[PDB]
RNA sequence: CUCUUAAGGUAGCCAAAUGCCUCGUCAUCUAAUUAGUGACGCGCAUGAAUGGAUUAACGAGAUUCCCACUGUCCCUAUCUA
RNA sequence: UAUCUGGUUGAUCCUGCCAGUAGUCAUAUGCUUGUCUCAAAGAUUAAGCCAUGCAUGUCUAAGUAUAAGCAAUUUAUACAGUGAAACUGCGAAUGGCUCAUUAAAUCAGUUAUCGUUUAUUUGAUAGUUCCUUACAUGGUAUAACUGUGGUAAUUCUAGAGCUAAUACAUGCUUAAAAUCUCGACCCUUUGGAAGAGAUGUAUUUAUUAGAUAAAAAAUCAAUGUCUUCGGACUCUUUGAUGAUUCAUAAUAACUUUUCGAAUCGCAUGGCCUUGUGCUGGCGAUGGUUCAUUCAAAUUUCUGCCCUAUCAACUUUCGAUGGUAGGAUAGUGGCCUACCAUGGUUUCAACGGGUAACGGGGAAUAAGGGUUCGAUUCCGGAGAGGGAGCCUGAGAAACGGCUACCACAUCCAAGGAAGGCAGCAGGCGCGCAAAUUACCCAAUCCUAAUUCAGGGAGGUAGUGACAAUAAAUAACGAUACAGGG
RNA sequence: GCGGUAAUUCCAGCUCCAAUAGCGUAUAUUAAAGUUGUUGCAGUUAAAAAGCUCGUAGUUGAACUUUGGGCCCGGUUAACGGGGCCUUUUUACUUUGAAAAAAUUAGAGUGUUCAAAGCAGGCGUAUUGCUCGAAUAUAUUAGCAUGGAAUAAUAGAAUAGGACG
RNA sequence: ACCCACUCGGCACCUUACGAGAAAUCAAAGUCUUUGGGUUCUGGGGGGAGUAUGGUCGCAAGGCUGAAACUUAAAGGAAUUG
RNA sequence: GCCCGUCGCUAGUACCGAUUGAAUGGCUUAGUGAGGCCUCAGGAUCUGCUUAGAGCGGAGAAUUUGGACAAACUUGGUCAUUUAGAGGAACUAAAAGUCGUAACAAGGUUUCCGUAGGUGAACCUGCGGAAGGAUCAUUA
């Protein structure tokens, strides 16, 4: 009789799998984002249905219509405030026009790589998940954190590792000792 | 036990519906004590919710009112005559509800001799001041005094002796006093 | 089900008490009261809950078997106590006093009233009957009783109530125009004046509203408390003093004190 | 296709009151059934007013079983004219 | 989140299904299996059967302590700290489980109680008890206990002797009126008067009031004052409802006469004739009616799946209604007596099926829909099948009793005991589902009650049900091919 | 459809595609399916109009009753909307509301490191501190209250037993 | 009686496709994805099969009603060329 | 070419079927009937009121009269769901058996319908249809 923990899928898998052109489309994205597996591109673009549904009913509705008031704006404002929707397209009519590449762009992997730190998606995401590409004091290791429009400029090495401070890695610091005992005693 | 459940029945289309659920003590029923004339004997029963009801079994002498004089006393249920439900009540004496029983007159006969100072159906000069007023609304009835001859009032019980322990009533006047009659002679 | 039911579970408690839907499978299940559980305020969600004074199940048994709360003026010892509509909540050792009263959005809000207005409640007289030898007598929402009352008063008013000894100080007819805290429904915990009672024979009178913002808006007569004079209640209302501002208007007042 | 002598057992029915073999075989009933019933049929030798098949009702007709019943029996005893 | 493709021909366009594709809080299975979060899980087959353990008990200053109980050394010589047992008290009717019944039934939303019951909780309510001899407080009865015992055996008990109460049974007690009756004697008018009862509350019956909307004179019986031989008449008591025979009050009685404190803890104050007199403080537990609260019972309106190879159904023996009664907590054919012949139906009754508990909801994502809901919440039902019942405020209870049927355990053969659809766990079943673990710390519930108890619950094990996150490599160098 | 001696199809090697801590299979169900068709099917010949007419139930059923004119008051981005005057003055339905459990669905807010979730949190002087939250909307049947009077029903004076004072 | 013009109501016919349909064709088989005037009946791949069973009607032959298991990728329509 | 039916073998499903066939559950007529509950009694023992001793009251065990409730047993019926069966009689699968060649060309007797009778088999014949025909046609 626990109270029942809720939960949901974050995916939507597409409905003909084989079609031979959208097969190359999502490859490119794979490798021009730096994805994982075709998950990755399908939980965006479930996503943004959700999103462009969500203003699809929305222009339904007359204008000045507090759902769509109300409702269609807390939602630019969150779809900007990531960097998805540019600082200003702000529209509900500007949303159903947002596009897969938009979501993916804000992606701190593809953040970490657009301004310096990495110099690859390949060794973005490797660095995103071995600990430091820390944003601010809490380090982030997630691939897919999504970096908000400002959260951007505080985005740098982590206050731990041989990248943004303390320490080099055991890697190195096994091989200057092991050269204590070759060149020591 | 006895069950007071709508749901043995049969619906108002005639169908007979399957038991739903078992008996269960809120909707139950109990057996009538069925009450005779006798040395008093009152059996108490645990009703609902704790309290009490107190069932009549054995039922002699208990509280009539004459109607018109505004007066009660108590006297001794000779036995039934007439009832409206069964007449099986009245063979048996059985006392209930709109019984229509048979009651001692004397009390009542001793209360009016000792009010309104004429003696029924045939000094202390204080008295005489108090029968003087009381006076002109001395004629009761020709029906109602009659019996007073015999020693024996017409009276109906409008307790539930199996319910209250007490069996009271009130002695037949007017034309329920005359509805009666024409059974009793009518009919017996 | 064979008798009385002993146990609350969480998801079916008030909504207003604001529970979480995870940390276990029950809620306190309010005492017998003078308010019906249904809406009230068991001691432990007020203290634990709202005051934030005590941690625990177990912490708060030790403040009240320490003897520090009462309500509506005497020393109240049980944990799941249903505290009510236009009580009082005295803790000495904290100085503090609270009258419940209910949010603009319906919940109980947590506001302290002084020493002070902490003497008398406010109640909603719900009988008027004669009792026993012809004494007459007088019953509010939270089941006071109060005999030889005014024969002025009847059903639907409300009366201001002494705390340490009882009675009646005064009390507010029901008419046209008064101060009027909305008791349960839709429009539970908000404050207006009475444009019109819709009188409905066989139950159910509407009673037609205006607050201080000039809204329109019906409940029913059982949930109309009558709380004073126009634009003057006789007790202290909290922020927003029952409002009710759009969800729209909501988002600029926190984006508002929301900067620097 | 043949064959003597005209044809060469059709519809039906069957170990049937018609079957030798025979207590036919299978199933059913029974603890056990040369009995009964249902089947099967190259049927020694069923079979069409020499009438064939079916058939409600009827029967001191023949037959099997069931319930009831009982000295029929176990197993005999007593009574009256 | 408005799509289709493959397959009938020599080829063709149609019809048309088969086939492909995708989703499933949908189950199984196979292969594979690293990290975080999260956590379904013997429902389906068989509400089939179950060895064993556990799951319901509970004391505050404040009912009952002479424990041959512990403990200091008690102003403590009646008791007093602690405190097993046992008595009294309360709970054991909540939980937790399961979906077998159940098709107008349950259930939902929505009414009803001017048709009832209600531990508790909160708020108020009580001067009245004897009548013609405890009120400085009546009487016995018993458990634990001790001791003599029986039986193979049980949460079995016999008889002997002690002793308690908020147990059992009893029983006094207090103001001033005022109104009623009845009435010794005084004896005339418009004439009166001691003192003898009766009056708390509840039970039972009968009767009365509970009223008004607009105003004027005549009638009868007896008064109801009053003044100065003139007779004047001044005044109508409702609380509430849409609505009552409602609340509440009145008279006459009634009653194996309900409650009306022989009750505990902390304090130790104040008076004066100083008797251990008189009076006093906040508490606890009770108790009568009333309201309240937690509930319960019935109840209005409308709404269920397949079925006509179910068309008529109900009415013996209640079917529909009327009256009276009885029974209930109470309404009612709930039951009985008498009486009538009613009640439902093609707008689908009645009957059958359901691999049917209803609902909140779930899957699917143009719209309109199709499909599902054993299962976290609510309501319902049940504890092997049936019925009956004791205690109680609440049960037709099953971790209560009694019987039957079906199971099934012990036995010394005489007898004795039982109910996992609670938690685990065993057998069985099948395609199909986990440990005989820890714990009251959290949520909470129960109690005499901050303390104790809780397989409710929580933790942990098992756990690729389902969901979230998303490692298995990253950047150069050198050696050849190749783009301005 | 492949395999009957040079197999694009079996058993394998090699390589390659697909999705990937998961992919496959069986079964159910939904979409596809306008192949259940109210929206929205088809019926000469592909599946399918009763041989024919009657006719109860059911469904369905012509039109007509205040039309037009003249001013006014207050509303929201001259178009339009709402409320009153003057002119001879019973339902079905539709709107608004109330009363609708929490979960769940939708959805606002918030940096659980992301997230699925959760309903927390956030600023501080971080030496006896401040403080905004826990929004919002939903099965549209029934019931209740309300505005609307088109549409469609229903009653009303025919031997006047009609209205009116 | 015949002719002529008009007009209802008939049994058909011709031309055109305005439209419609898979086509053959169709003044309806039109007014249909610009999908609703009212209403009745039937059909939902091919078989199995109008079989089995129950009911009912008939003297009977039979009629009316009318399944499922299982099997199968076609069956079928119109038109074209051979 | 395509193609029908009997006949012959192989496997599969359902059907009819003697067994007065079995099994499970519900509702049941009849007969019998535990148990507690109510009631008429009873009175082992113990025991209070008024006055050795007598009268009238209370407490109460076994046992018992009658009554409603009513499990359950026996015997019948009814409804439901499942199921055994000698034999019977279909249908469906698998292919290039046997017999003939019914239909498709005027398929060699145009085909087809309802009905009726007949025939190893498809089929043949009678009557009345239809054209889905092999004729839209004789104002000539
Ligand atoms: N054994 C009969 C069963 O009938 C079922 O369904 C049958 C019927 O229920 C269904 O409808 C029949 C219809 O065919 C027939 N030609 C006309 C008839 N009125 C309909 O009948 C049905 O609907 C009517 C109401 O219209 C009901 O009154 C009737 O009870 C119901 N059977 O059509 C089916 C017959 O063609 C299923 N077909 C199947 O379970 C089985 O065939
Ligand atoms: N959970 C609290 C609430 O419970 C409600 O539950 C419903 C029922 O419990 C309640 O039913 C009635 C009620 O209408 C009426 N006014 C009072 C009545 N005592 C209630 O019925 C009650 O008694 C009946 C009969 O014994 C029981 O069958 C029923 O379970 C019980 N609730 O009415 C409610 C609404 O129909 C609702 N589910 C919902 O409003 C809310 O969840
Ligand atoms: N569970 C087995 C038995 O069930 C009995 O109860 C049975 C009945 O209450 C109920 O039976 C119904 C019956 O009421 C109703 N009038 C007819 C219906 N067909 C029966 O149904 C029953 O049997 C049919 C097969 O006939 C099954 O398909 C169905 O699942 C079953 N419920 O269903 C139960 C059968 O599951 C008894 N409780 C008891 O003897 C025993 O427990
Ligand atoms: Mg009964
Ligand atoms: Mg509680
Ligand atoms: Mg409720
Ligand atoms: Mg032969
Ligand atoms: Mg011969
Ligand atoms: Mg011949
Ligand atoms: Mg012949
Ligand atoms: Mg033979
Ligand atoms: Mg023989
Ligand atoms: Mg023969
Ligand atoms: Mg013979
Ligand atoms: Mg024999
Ligand atoms: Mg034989
Ligand atoms: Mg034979
Ligand atoms: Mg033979
Ligand atoms: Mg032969
Ligand atoms: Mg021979
Ligand atoms: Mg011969
Ligand atoms: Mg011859
Ligand atoms: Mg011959
Ligand atoms: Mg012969
Ligand atoms: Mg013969
Ligand atoms: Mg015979
Ligand atoms: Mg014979
Ligand atoms: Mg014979
Ligand atoms: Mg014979
Ligand atoms: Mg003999
Ligand atoms: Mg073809
Ligand atoms: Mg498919
Ligand atoms: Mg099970
Ligand atoms: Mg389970
Ligand atoms: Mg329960
Ligand atoms: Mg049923
Ligand atoms: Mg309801
Ligand atoms: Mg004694
Ligand atoms: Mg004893
Ligand atoms: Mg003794
Ligand atoms: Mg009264
Ligand atoms: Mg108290
Ligand atoms: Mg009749
Ligand atoms: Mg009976
Ligand atoms: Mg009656
Ligand atoms: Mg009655
Ligand atoms: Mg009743
Ligand atoms: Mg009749
Ligand atoms: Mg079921
Ligand atoms: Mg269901
Ligand atoms: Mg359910
Ligand atoms: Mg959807
Ligand atoms: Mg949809
Ligand atoms: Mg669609
Ligand atoms: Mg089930
Ligand atoms: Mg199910
Ligand atoms: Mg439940
Ligand atoms: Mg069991
Ligand atoms: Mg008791
Ligand atoms: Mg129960
Ligand atoms: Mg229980
Ligand atoms: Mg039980
Ligand atoms: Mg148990
Ligand atoms: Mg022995
Ligand atoms: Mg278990
Ligand atoms: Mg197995
Ligand atoms: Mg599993
Ligand atoms: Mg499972
Ligand atoms: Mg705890
Ligand atoms: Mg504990
Ligand atoms: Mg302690
Ligand atoms: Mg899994
Ligand atoms: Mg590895
Ligand atoms: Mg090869
Ligand atoms: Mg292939
Ligand atoms: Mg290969
Ligand atoms: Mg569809
Ligand atoms: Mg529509
Ligand atoms: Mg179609
Ligand atoms: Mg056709
Ligand atoms: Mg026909
Ligand atoms: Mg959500
Ligand atoms: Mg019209
Ligand atoms: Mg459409
Ligand atoms: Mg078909
Ligand atoms: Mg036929
Ligand atoms: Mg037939
Ligand atoms: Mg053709
Ligand atoms: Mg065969
Ligand atoms: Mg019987
Ligand atoms: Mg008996
Ligand atoms: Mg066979
Ligand atoms: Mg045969
Ligand atoms: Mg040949
Ligand atoms: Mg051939
Ligand atoms: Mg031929
Ligand atoms: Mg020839
Ligand atoms: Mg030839
Ligand atoms: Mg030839
Ligand atoms: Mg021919
Ligand atoms: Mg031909
Ligand atoms: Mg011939
Ligand atoms: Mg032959
Ligand atoms: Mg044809």
């Amino acid at each position: 009789p626990r109270a029942p923990r809720t939960y949901s899928k974050t995916y939507s898998t597409p409905k003909r799998p084989y079609e031979s052109s959208r097969l190359d489309a999502e490859l490119k994205l794979a490798g021009e984002f730096g994805l994982k597996n075709k998950k990755e591109i399908y939980r965006i673009s479930f996503q943004l249905s959700k999103i462009r549904r969500a203003a699809r009913d929305l222009l339904t509705r007359d204008e000045k219509d507090p759902k769509r008031l109300f409702e269609g704006n807390a939602l630019i404002r969150r779809l900007v405030r990531v960097g998805v929707l540019s600082e200003d397209k702000k529209k509900l009519d500007y949303v159903l026009a947002l596009k897969v590449e938009d979501f993916l762009e804000r992606r701190l992997q593809t953040q970490v790589y657009k301004l310096g730190l990495a110099k690859s998606v390949h060794h973005a995401r490797v660095l995103i998940t071995q600990r430091h590409i820390a944003v601010g004091k809490q380090i982030v290791n997630i691939p897919s954190f999504m970096v908000r429009l400002d959260s951007e400029k505080h985005i740098d090495f982590a206050p731990t590792s041989p990248f943004g401070g303390a320490r080099p890695g055991r890697v190195a610091r096994r091989n200057a000792a092991r050269k204590a005992e070759a060149s020591g005693e | 036990g006895i069950s007071r459940d709508s749901r043995h029945k049969r619906s108002a289309t005639g169908a007979k519906r399957a038991q739903f659920r078992k008996k269960r003590k809120f909707e139950l029923g109990r057996q009538p004590a069925n009450t005779k004339i006798g040395a008093k004997r009152i059996h108490s029963v645990r009703t609902r919710g704790g309290n009490k009801k107190y069932r009549a079994l054995r039922i002699e002498t208990g509280n009539f009112s004459w109607a018109s004089e505004g007066i009660s006393k108590k006297t001794r249920i000779a036995g039934v005559v007439y009832h409206p439900s069964n007449n099986e009540l009245v063979r048996t004496n059985t006392l209930t509800k709109a019984a229509i029983v048979q009651i001692d007159a004397t009390p009542f006969r001793q209360w009016f001799e000792a009010h309104y100072g004429q003696t029924l159906g045939k000094k202390s000069k204080n008295a005489e001041r108090k029968w003087a007023a009381r006076a002109a609304s001395a004629k009761i009835e020709s029906s109602v005094e009659s019996q007073f001859s015999a020693g024996r009032l017409y009276a109906c019980i409008s307790s539930r002796p199996g319910q209250s322990g007490r069996c009271d009533g009130y002695i037949l006047e007017g034309e329920e006093l005359a509805f009666y009659l024409r059974r009793l002679t009518a009919k017996k | 089900a064979r008798g009385p039911k002993k146990h609350l579970k969480r998801l079916a408690a008030p909504h207003h008490w604001l529970l979480d839907k995870l940390s276990g499978c029950y809620a306190p299940r309010p005492s017998a009261g003078p308010h019906k559980l249904r809406e009230s305020l068991p001691l432990i969600v007020f203290l634990r809950n709202r005051l934030k004074y005590a941690l625990n199940g177990r912490e708060v048994k030790a403040i009240l078997m320490q003897r520090h709360v009462k309500v509506d003026g005497k020393v109240r010892t049980d944990t799941t106590y249903p505290a009510g509509f236009m009580d009082v909540i005295t803790l000495d050792a904290t100085n503090e006093n609270f009258r419940l009263v209910y949010d603009v959005k319906g919940r109980f809000a947590v506001h302290r009233i002084t020493d002070e207005e902490a003497s008398y409640k406010l109640g909603k007289v719900k009988k008027v009957q004669l009792g026993k030898k012809g004494v007459p007598y007088v019953v509010t929402h939270d089941g006071r009783t109060i005999r030889y009352p005014d024969p002025n008063i009847k059903v639907n008013d409300t009366v201001k109530i002494d705390l340490a000894s009882g009675k009646i100080t005064d009390f507010i007819k029901f008419d046209a125009g008064k101060l009027v805290y909305v008791t349960g429904g839709r429009n539970l915990g908000r404050i207006g004046t009475i444009v019109h009672k819709e009188r409905h024979d066989g139950g159910f009178d509407l009673v037609h509203i205006k607050d201080s913002l000039d809204n329109t808006f019906v409940t029913r007569l059982n949930n109309v408390f009558v709380i004073g004079e126009q634009g003057k209640p006789y007790i202290s209302l909290p922020k927003g003093k029952g409002i009710k501002l759009s969800i729209a208007e909501e988002r600029d007042r926190r984006r508002a004190q929301q900067g620097l």
